[PDB]
């Protein structure tokens, strides 16, 4: 029910803001993806 | 890096034998060649096909996220 | 009966070697051209992607997909999507299918075409169906995921052809061949000390009757009797690839004899 | 197929024959000044200084990135950056003028002086068309 | 006892974890074997 960021390796849906810093609730590795998004994306078959 | 549906070259599909192939050869244990023409593969067109393909994919999977 | 007759030889749920005689070559090949890339046939043509967490990009599996023989029988009843006045596909001219996968095994998960779940109203009519010769039974692993590995998807099936795109074509392959005892020299054997030995000889010398030495050059000869054998990929069957060919072409011939009419009256 | 260059059979082209994939990436961190002023990744418009750019911004997020799914093209924006001036001058970027494809994966992580860093990855489908060498 | 700088470190040498480490192992750390 909605997201923002992901652990690189620990992946847990986590999501923050400005001046949070930017670490991962324990696995620390400042690293972060940030999942994909709603809205769907249509592709060509060929 | 996942078998090819249907060989390139004729166009025959391909995609199924994956499993069927990789275990003619672990489990009936057989030569190569033979196992393919068991398979229906009889053109070199497509038996190139799998008797190449490297599945990686399977390397990939073995990462994390 | 009347001209072209045909003698099938062996023939099967796949292929139909058949020795097709009396006709020209021209139409022989025509035909076979068609059988090729000019038979209507159903296959994914769209793919809506809601969540993937595989290896394989988005395109990569759309691809695969495509490729996915569908089922076709009653292809002749579901019009072109370019024509099914609907603003971009109707359940009158398209299929829709889903894939949803998930990691739950603690060991690799295959996800193949029968995975695939038809969710528009099929109106009852074979067509759609992911095609399956397997011998499981769960023919073209479509691709694999490990742990919480997530697959979402949304195909749109249309009809298209092999022309247009090969993921189409209900064709794989087909034998032709003729004059196999080269008689009418459409071809200089290429050699180093004899060619007869040096060049092997195919299986189909037996249904045509040798050379003789001696005997002159025959010139008025041309060619009747066209060894081919269709195979298919079972999105329609062999008997069909070469009967729906014999048509389409027929109903090609047709385009121009009605087309001249078309413009008779001015 | 004359002279060095070859008659390549579409039609298994389409089967897949030689479909490539390309991984580009670019990166953006946001600088500091020792007197206290700092960039910012944010999605901002006019306000002031007019210097944006003519890309849509229209495709991020509020973080001042995109989210993987999304389909980029042309000069569309990637990245949202502003530096305070003395206040809106952008520092976003572009995705390359001549290329174009789906973003694919992007990732903030912090740069040693604990500053904002971004790496988008944009990737894209190529398909032996004419032109290409083989 | 004493710092005096940063010496870059090659990587698979004898101070890179990958020296010792093996084939699982390096996958956990997302390095290609
Ligand atoms: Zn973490
Ligand atoms: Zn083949
Ligand atoms: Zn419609």
């Amino acid at each position: 029910a909605t997201l923002k960021y992901i652990c690189a390796e620990c992946s847990s849906k986590l999501s923050l803001s400005r001046t949070d810093a930017v670490r991962c609730k324990d696995c620390g590795h400042r690293i972060l993806l940030k999942a994909r998004t709603k809205r769907l994306v249509q592709f060509e078959a060929r | 890096m996942i078998v090819p549906v249907r060989c390139f070259s004729c166009g025959k599909v391909v995609g199924d034998k994956w499993e069927s192939y990789l275990n003619l050869l672990q489990e009936d244990e057989l030569d190569e060649g033979t196992a393919l023409s068991r398979l229906g593969l009889k053109r070199y067109c497509c038996r190139r096909m799998i008797l190449t393909h490297v599945d990686l994919i399977e390397k990939f999977l073995r990462y994390n996220p | 009966e009347e001209g072209p007759q045909v003698k099938i030889r062996e023939a099967s749920k796949d292929n139909v070697d058949f020795i097709l005689s009396n006709v020209d070559l021209a139409m022989a090949n025509s035909l076979r051209r068609v059988m090729i890339a000019e038979i209507p046939t159903l296959a994914i043509d769209s793919v809506e992607v809601e969540t993937n967490t595989t290896v394989l990009a988005d395109e990569f599996i759309a691809h695969r997909l495509g490729l996915i023989p569908l089922q076709s029988m009653d292809i002749e009843q579901l019009e072109y999507s370019r024509d099914c006045f609907c603003e971009d596909h109707c359940d009158k001219c398209s299929v829709v299918l889903t894939l949803q996968a998930f990691g739950e095994s603690e060991s690799t998960t295959n996800v193949y075409s029968k995975d695939l779940v038809i969710v528009s109203n099929l109106m009852g009519r074979n067509i759609g169906h992911p095609i399956i010769q397997d011998k499981e039974g769960n023919g073209v692993l479509i691709c694999k995921l490990r742990k919480g590995q997530e697959l979402k998807l949304t195909c749109v099936a249309k009809k298209g052809i092999a022309k247009e795109h090969a993921k189409w074509g209900p064709a794989a392959a087909i034998e032709f061949e003729y004059d196999p005892w080269n008689k009418l020299k459409h071809t200089d054997y290429w050699y180093e000390q004899d060619s007869a030995k040096e060049w092997p000889q195919s299986k189909n010398c037996e249904y045509e009757d040798p050379p003789n030495e001696g005997d002159p050059f025959d010139y008025k000869a041309q060619a009747d009797t066209f060894y081919m054998n269709v195979e298919s990929v079972g999105s329609i069957p062999v008997d069909q690839v070469v009967v729906r060919g014999i048509d389409t072409l027929q109903k090609k011939v047709a385009s121009i004899l009605l087309a001249l009419t078309q413009m008779d009256q001015d | 197929n004359q002279e060095d260059s070859m008659i390549m059979n579409q039609s298994s082209i389409d089967r897949g024959l030689f479909r490539s994939l390309f991984f580009r990436s670019y990166m953006d961190q946001e600088k500091k000044y020792g007197m206290s002023i700092t960039e910012t990744f944010e999605k901002p418009q006019r306000t002031n200084t007019l210097r944006m750019k003519h890309g849509t911004y229209d495709k991020l997020d509020d973080d001042g990135l995109i989210a993987p799914g999304v389909r980029v093209s042309g000069e569309d924006v990637i990245i949202g950056k502003t530096t305070p001036i003395s206040s809106k001058r952008d520092a976003s970027t572009p995705l390359r003028s001549t290329e174009n494809g789906i973003v694919d994966q992007v990732l903030v992580t912090t740069n040693q002086d604990g500053l904002k860093f971004v790496k988008v990855r944009v990737r894209t489908t190529k398909i032996p068309q004419i032109g290409d060498k083989f | 006892k004493v710092f005096i700088g940063r010496l870059p470190i090659m990587l698979r040498s004898k101070n890179c974890y990958l020296s010792e480490a093996t084939e699982s192992d390096l996958y956990k750390l997302k390095e290609c074997p």
